[PDB]
Formats: structure tokens, C-alpha cells, sequence
């Protein structure tokens, strides 16, 4: 429930995305 | 042998001092599976017995004079009628809650819900709330077709937008059922010939919202029939529900039998039907297919109620037996499959409600479609297994065994294509999916899949993708939770700042010095910056003495010096 919320913030900072 | 029902005798009312004479429709009421209320007369004194079903052994005999007494479906609240004078009374608090005196006599009354009691006069139907100071509110006028009828029941759908009054009358040695279906929104009534009815909420296959179904049974002009129809305009983006009309079986010996009660189980989506002779009937709510039929009682079961816990039906017969019938969740699917021999219904039932025991059928349906060449539909079968029964590696192995055809390729490709549409692909499925994709210069598809987050990642995928594009592997490794392999990526590509930020966030502690030496080896300038990050207040990631002798190893005396002087200024 609360785990996925902090997870999304993490992927935003480190994973290359775009 | 097995049966799809679980029949039970909860108690014998005669064993509780209840007079056999008072065991009848007029003197005994049951508004829920929680209480049974009987009106008796002891020695020129009239009293009311309420039997708590949680504690049935000890009944309470309170001295109450009323021509009718009906308990709340849950609360310890009773409603009693005395002439034209009505009264909602609090049992526990021995205090009167509400009261009302009616102009024309109340011929029938029932609890619509907790806090709502419906009243039926010879001319209209009212809704009286238990809460507040609100007087009984007129809902609709009684239809002429129900004139002279003995009112046997009153029902409403969940939203209470549809109301239904049922009455029966003796016409030419046949009990004839008259019903009035009233719509609150459209403000109009429809007379229907029916003996027993019920409303149900049912969400169709591929339908956005729940459909409100009206189900009624009758032994009328076209014999015994069961009707399942949708009431009103379907919600936006719905199908609707195709009207059903099925036969209701009455054996030749039962020539004066007819439907008496009906309860629909939303849980298993089945209809319970009880007839006058004491026969129970089981139907599929979706198709009206008959499942089980049986005589459970030798005497008429005059009062019924939903058996909330088990999602079944609980009644009381003239003999004083408190009987209960519900769906046996363990046996229903096997019975439909092997005793009824209706595999199509068993398959539909096991997938609709998450019931178990259908596995052999799903395998058969798969092997048959596989042999049939129809690999597209075969995949759907595996995808909609009740508890991921066909979502296994053996399945993929079967799909891997078929080739690439001239452009019609490939059944394994087809299997994955629909699979992700259902939910998130498991670690093994993700692995076998990317292998042929990565194989011939195709990696962009992974970008969409990972961004959409549709596949589950473990480590074995990361080193597999790392094989061609290590930058993309970082994304895989990130989601896989493996910190060791994430930090390794930042280290190969020199991103030192992200190494420290990541390890501080996830709480992973790597071998800081060994990382320093690596950084120092490739490029010392970055080395000194990295050394700076390792020492900061309260929690230092590495030993200061250990980092300086690393500097000394490379004889970086001037930058070592600079590093320490910087460390002093940051502490100030």
C-alpha cells in the first residue's frame, strides 16, 4: 500500500526513463 | 455421493416449548437468519417469544399483546401491530422508538432493510423509517390485479429503485400468483403472473457495471417457468443482459405444487427456489440452467430468509424444523462436471466465481484448441485460469514447440501478447519474452514494457539485457531491487554521485574503499570528489584513515591534502 508510493519516487531519480 | 448443496437442521422449535399450533405464517415470523419471533397465548395471557439464533437454547418470553410482531434483520429492535396502531419498540432499552396509527388497516408488513419497514394496506404500499420522526411514506398504489389476493411477500432491489408486491389467490383449484413490479424512476407499475421472485446484482462477461436483474418463478399459464430479466436502462457502456426463460420441473405426483420462496446468492450467482411441497431447486443466475433438485422437507416451509454467513437460504417448516440449505463450495464444481455432466457450466462457474475443482477441464479445453490449430483462443484459456493453473513453464514449453510459419508467426508470441493485457508477467515469462526480442537488434520494445511496468523483473533478466545495452539493464536492475548490480552499473559508467545517493536511500552498504580504488584507478580527479562524499557528518560511509592511505598508494599527496582541507571547511 505504502511501498509502491516510495518506489515510484525512487525510479524517477535514478532510472534513465526518457 | 457428492451433492452441490449443504443441507442442515439447525433446531427443532418443539424442543423449545413452542406450541405446534403457533408454528405457522400468521403466528411465526422470520425476517433474517438472526431471530425467530413467535406469538403465543399462555393461559388467557398473550406473549411474544423471540429466539436469538446465536443463543437458541434460551428463549425470552415477554408479555406482549400484538396482532403481529416482526424483528429487525439485525438490531434488537421489534415492530408490533395492535389494530391500526403500529409501534417500533426497542427490546434492550424497553423503550418505545416510534409509533403510528393507520387510517386503513395494514394487511402485510416486512422489514425492507435494517431501519426500514414496509407496510401494505388494501390500497397502497408504504415505507416507514425506523430512524427519526418520519411518518410512513406512500410508495405506490396497489394494482387492481392484486385485489382480493393474500399478500405473501414484498421485495426491492439494492438501490430500491424497483419495488415488488406479491399476492396469491385461489382460482379454479389452482393457486394463482399476482405480482406488481413498480419502478420508482419511471413511476409506473407492471402486473406480472409470478409465484416467487427476487432481485439480483450481476456483472456480465465484459461489462463495466453491475446489471440489476429481476428473477421470478411461477407455475402459471405456460406451466412452471423461471424468468431472468434485466430491469431498466443498462448503464453506459454495458451489453445488456439477454432475457432468460427456463422450465421449472414439477413431478407428476406433485400436481398442486408451486414456487413458494426464492433467494439469490450473489456470491456464487445461483438461485434458490423452494416449492410448497418442500422441494428445493438450484439454478444458474446467468443462464437459468438447473443444477440441483430435491425434496428437503415433508412439510411446507412457510417462512424463509437469507442465510447471510453461508450465502444460502434458511427457513422454518410447519413441523418446527429450522432448515438451512447453501452452496457447498468444495463440491459444486465437481458435481456440475461429473454428476450433472455439464462441463460448459462448470468452466463458466469456476472462472466467474473463484471456485476450485475445474483444473482437468481447463487442460482438456487447452489441449483441444492446441490440436485444433487455434492457438489464439488456446492462449486465452491459459490466461483466464482460475488460480494461474495454466500459467506455468510447461505451457510456454508447449508454445515454444510450434514454429514460425510463413508470416502467421508465432503461437508463443500470441500467448504473451494477450497475457500482459491481463496483468503483470511473472519473472520466467518476462525472461522467455525478451530472449527472441533481444536476439535480432530489437530493444526499443522493452522501453514501453518497462515504462508501463507490465513485467516482473529479477536479476537474471538484467544480465541478459546487459549483454547488448547496459544502460537499459540499469532500469531492469533498479526494479529488480538488486542493489549490488545497480551500483555496479553506476560504477562502470563513472556516475559516482548516484552511487552514494542510491546506497543511502535503499540502505545497502557496499565496499566503499574497493569502489574508491576503482575510481582512483580509472580517473583520480573523480576519486577525490568521491572521497569527499564518503565522509559527511553523523554517519560516515567510510573510514577516513582508510581513504587517505588509498590516496597515498597512488601518491596523490597534493590532492590528498586538498581533500582533507576541503573536509575541514565542510565541517565548518
Amino acid at each position: 500500500k505504502e511501498s509502491a508510493l516510495r518506489k515510484q519516487s525512487l525510479y524517477l531519480k535514478f532510472d534513465p526513463l526518457l | 455421493q457428492i451433492l452441490p448443496i449443504r443441507f442442515q437442521e439447525h433446531l427443532q422449535l418443539q424442543n423449545l416449548g413452542i406450541n405446534p399450533a403457533n408454528i405457522g405464517f400468521s403466528t411465526l415470523t422470520m425476517e433474517s437468519d438472526k431471530f425467530i419471533c413467535i406469538r403465543e397465548k399462555v393461559g388467557e395471557q398473550a406473549q411474544v417469544v423471540i429466539i436469538d439464533m446465536n443463543d437458541p437454547s434460551n428463549p425470552i418470553r415477554r408479555p406482549i399483546s400484538a396482532d403481529s410482531a416482526i424483528m429487525n434483520p439485525a438490531s434488537k429492535v421489534i415492530a408490533l401491530k395492535a389494530g391500526k396502531t403500529l409501534q417500533i419498540f426497542n427490546i434492550e432499552m424497553k423503550s418505545k422508538m416510534k409509533a403510528h396509527t393507520m387510517t386503513d388497516d395494514v394487511t402485510f408488513w416486512k422489514w425492507i432493510s435494517l431501519n426500514t419497514v414496509a407496510l401494505v394496506t388494501d390500497n397502497a404500499v408504504y415505507h416507514w423509517s425506523m430512524e427519526g420522526e418520519s411518518q410512513p411514506v406512500k410508495m405506490f398504489d396497489r394494482h387492481s390485479s392484486l385485489a382480493g389476493c393474500q399478500i405473501i411477500n414484498y421485495r426491492t432491489d439494492a438501490k430500491q429503485k424497483w419495488l415488488l408486491l406479491t399476492g396469491i389467490s385461489a382460482q379454479q383449484n389452482r393457486v394463482v400468483g399476482a405480482m406488481q413490479l413498480y419502478s420508482v424512476d419511471r413511476k409506473v407499475s407492471q402486473p406480472i403472473e409470478g409465484h416467487a421472485a427476487s432481485f439480483a446484482q450481476f456483472k456480465m462477461e465484459g461489462n463495466a457495471e453491475e446489471s440489476t436483474l429481476f428473477c421470478f418463478a411461477v407455475r402459471g399459464q405456460a406451466g412452471g417457468k423461471l424468468h431472468i430479466i434485466e430491469v431498466g436502462t443498462p448503464p453506459t457502456g454495458n451489453q445488456p443482459f439477454p432475457k432468460k426463460a427456463v422450465d421449472v420441473f414439477f413431478p407428476p405426483e406433485a400436481q398442486n405444487d408451486f414456487p413458494v420462496a426464492m433467494q439469490i446468492s450473489e456470491k456464487h450467482d445461483v438461485v434458490f427456489l423452494i416449492t410448497k411441497y418442500g422441494y428445493i431447486h438450484l439454478y444458474d443466475l446467468e443462464t437459468g440452467t438447473c443444477i440441483y433438485m430435491n425434496r428437503i422437507s415433508g412439510e411446507t416451509i412457510f417462512v424463509t430468509a437469507p442465510h447471510e454467513a453461508t450465502a444460502g437460504i434458511i427457513g422454518v417448516n410447519r413441523k418446527g424444523q429450522v432448515l438451512s440449505v447453501c452452496v457447498e463450495e468444495e463440491n459444486i464444481i465437481p458435481y456440475i462436471t461429473n454428476v450433472l455432466q455439464n462441463p460448459d457450466l462448470a468452466l463458466r462457474m469456476a472462472v466467474r466465481n473463484n471456485l476450485a475443482g475445474a483444473e482437468e477441464l481447463f487442460a482438456r479445453k487447452f489441449n483441444a484448441l492446441f490440436a485444433q490449430g487455434n492457438y489464439s483462443e488456446a492462449a486465452k484459456v491459459a490466461a483466464n485460469a482460475p488460480k494461474g493453473i495454466l500459467r506455468t513453464p510447461d505451457t510456454i514449453r508447449r508454445f515454444q514447440s510450434v514454429p514460425a510459419q510463413p508470416g502467421q508467426t508465432s503461437p508463443l508470441l500470441q500467448y504473451f501478447g494477450i497475457l500482459l493485457d491481463q496483468g503483470q508477467l511473472n519473472k520466467y515469462e518476462s525472461l522467455e519474452l525478451c530472449r527472441p526480442v533481444l536476439q535480432q537488434g530489437r530493444k526499443q520494445l522493452l522501453e514501453k514494457w518497462l515504462k508501463e511496468d507490465k513485467l516482473e523483473c529479477s536479476e537474471e533478466l538484467g544480465d541478459l539485457v546487459k549483454s547488448v545495452d547496459p544502460t537499459l539493464a540499469l532500469s531492469v536492475y533498479l526494479r529488480a531491487n538488486v542493489p549490488n548490480k545497480v551500483i555496479q552499473c553506476f560504477a562502470e559508467t563513472g556516475q559516482v554521485q548516484k552511487i552514494v545517493l542510491y546506497a543511502k536511500k535503499v540502505g545497502y552498504t557496499p565496499d566503499w574503499i574497493f569502489l574508491l580504488r576503482n575510481v582512483m584507478r580509472i580517473s583520480p580527479d573523480q576519486g577525490q570528489q568521491f572521497a569527499q562524499m564518503l565522509v559527511q557528518d553523523e554517519e560516515p560511509l567510510a573510514d577516513i584513515t582508510q581513504i587517505v592511505d588509498v590516496f597515498m598508494e597512488y601518491n596523490l599527496i597534493q590532492q590528498c591534502t586538498a581533500f582533507l582541507l576541503d573536509a575541514l571547511k565542510n565541517n565548518r
